[PDB]
């Protein structure tokens, strides 16, 4: 699957 | 730790993930979502 | 009658819709479809 | 909604 990350 | 995120293959808006899941599918879609409230294409994408 | 088909938006696959329905959103998809078993993205199209 | 027709 295609993910991302963002920082919290 | 990061907020992870999926796209739905389909309508291509993207969800947030719980920490704990690696070893997801190849293809991935709204309807596999374990939050019950993001679980069609028809839902928004929530604002970063 | 004929068989209608409706596009999904998302997923652009064709799903067969009953006769006289009502009026269709302008942005659809597998999530709003009348059959149960064609309710999501995940479903493959059906043969024409 | 986008549709179309096919013979029965
Ligand atoms: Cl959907
Ligand atoms: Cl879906
Ligand atoms: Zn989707
Ligand atoms: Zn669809
Ligand atoms: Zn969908």
């Amino acid at each position: 699957a295609r993910t991302k990350q963002t920082a919290r | 730790p990061d907020q992870t995120w999926v796209q739905c293959d389909a309508c291509l808006k993207w969800r947030k993930l719980p920490d704990g899941m690696d070893q997801l599918p190849e293809k991935w879609y709204c309807s596999n979502n374990p939050d019950p409230q993001f679980r069609n294409c028809e839902v928004p994408e929530e604002p970063e």
